């Protein structure tokens, strides 16, 4: 099972991807995911227990979380795989991904409501049930809140960091993870969420299908870093309170350890990598 | 540490105070979160840290576009 660059997808592949996701929405399986992510993003704190974000397990956790989602898709169409969005290379709104036959474009100014694509509120196929405010439609504002998305140069700058993570193992940390995540440095992952706008910029970001393509790239980045730093690996290596150590099992599964997710190749591979 | 407040912003009453800080927009609580460096974020803008819970409250009122928060 190969995850391809969203830019390389064929009309066929996009038809099966979009259809797979709408079924997940229709069955009620999709909302379960939005509800789970919100759970951790709203519970994870720098001062306390942190699993999904602002912590070293931000990468393995989203890797397993995405594994769940892709498998739910494969249960609707076993030919569908989760594609990534290299927002570094595909920076404008004229990217395939935002075409009406894929995710649709940005939202209208008046209220930020998405008007085209399969996930527009007018299709009736994409209602926002897991919300933070009364609005039930998909919203976006590509490049509205923030200038631009990270650049190839910037990404390489982060991938260059040899330390996976470092104490206090949070959003103040130095090292690869936190820079990838964004709370510090050039800022990659967080900014993308800010650049999309709409729900992606809120605690119910998975409401936007782009969430998975985005995180599929953050996932590919960790893999590319891993390749760059074979001598470097996951930390903490045990005993760290409130933090997920190499061999502890993360919530909500309580059956998977960051150690079980270091090598993605056990579950999938990418169309192409780097250098 | 952060100073409390209570003002009308773009038609809606933003206000918050220490609980460890609580923020509400038009009577409804807007879950906010403070980062290690003392900056803040909220359920309505979780990836864009701002200096204070007042700033975080104003970011929300803006993005909310008149929409009320859910309890
Ligand atoms: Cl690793
Ligand atoms: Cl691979
Ligand atoms: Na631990």
């Amino acid at each position: 099972t190969v995850r391809k660059n969203q830019a390389t997808l064929t009309a066929d592949e996009k038809r099966r991807f979009v259809a797979a996701v709408l079924e997940l929405k229709r069955s009620g399986r999709y909302d379960e995911f939005v509800r789970t992510h919100n759970e951790f993003i709203m519970s994870d704190t720098d001062s306390g227990e942190r699993t999904g974000h602002r912590s070293p397990s931000f990468l393995p956790w989203h890797r397993r979380f995405l594994l769940d989602f892709e498998q739910a898709l494969q249960s609707v169409d076993s030919s569908v795989t989760l594609p990534y969005w290299d927002w570094s290379a595909d920076r404008t709104v004229r990217a395939s991904l935002w075409a009406p036959d894929f995710l649709g474009g940005t939202g209208r100014s008046t209220d930020g409501r998405v008007m085209d694509g399969p996930f527009a509120a007018s299709t009736g196929n994409w209602p926002i049930n897991v919300r933070v405010d009364s609005r039930t439609y998909l919203r976006r504002s590509l490049g509205g809140s923030v200038a631009e998305l990270p650049t190839r140069a910037e990404v390489e700058s982060v991938l260059a960091i040899s330390a996976y993570d470092l104490p206090p193992y949070n959003s103040a940390s130095e090292g690869f993870r936190n820079h990838l995540e964004g709370w510090r440095g050039v800022n990659l992952h967080n900014r993308v969420h800010v650049w999309v706008g709409g729900q992606m910029a809120t605690g119910v970001s998975p409401n936007d299908p782009v969430f998975w393509l985005h995180h599929a790239y953050v996932d590919k980045l960790w893999a590319e870093w891993q390749r760059r730093h074979p001598d470097s690996a996951y930390v903490p290596t045990g005993g760290t309170p409130d933090v997920v150590d190499l061999n502890e099992t993360m919530k909500p599964w309580n059956t998977v350890r960051p150690a079980d997710l270091l090598d993605h190749t056990a579950y999938y591979t990418f169309d192409a990598l780097e250098h | 540490a952060p100073e409390s407040f209570d003002e009308v912003y773009k038609g809606r009453r933003i206000q918050g105070r220490p609980a460890g800080y609580e923020v509400f927009v038009d009577g409804v609580q807007l879950h906010v979160m403070r980062n290690a460096d003392g900056s803040w974020i909220s359920v309505v803008s979780h990836y864009d840290p701002v200096p204070t819970p007042r700033a975080a409250a104003r970011a929300a009122v803006d993005e909310l576009q008149g929409a009320p928060l859910l309890p």
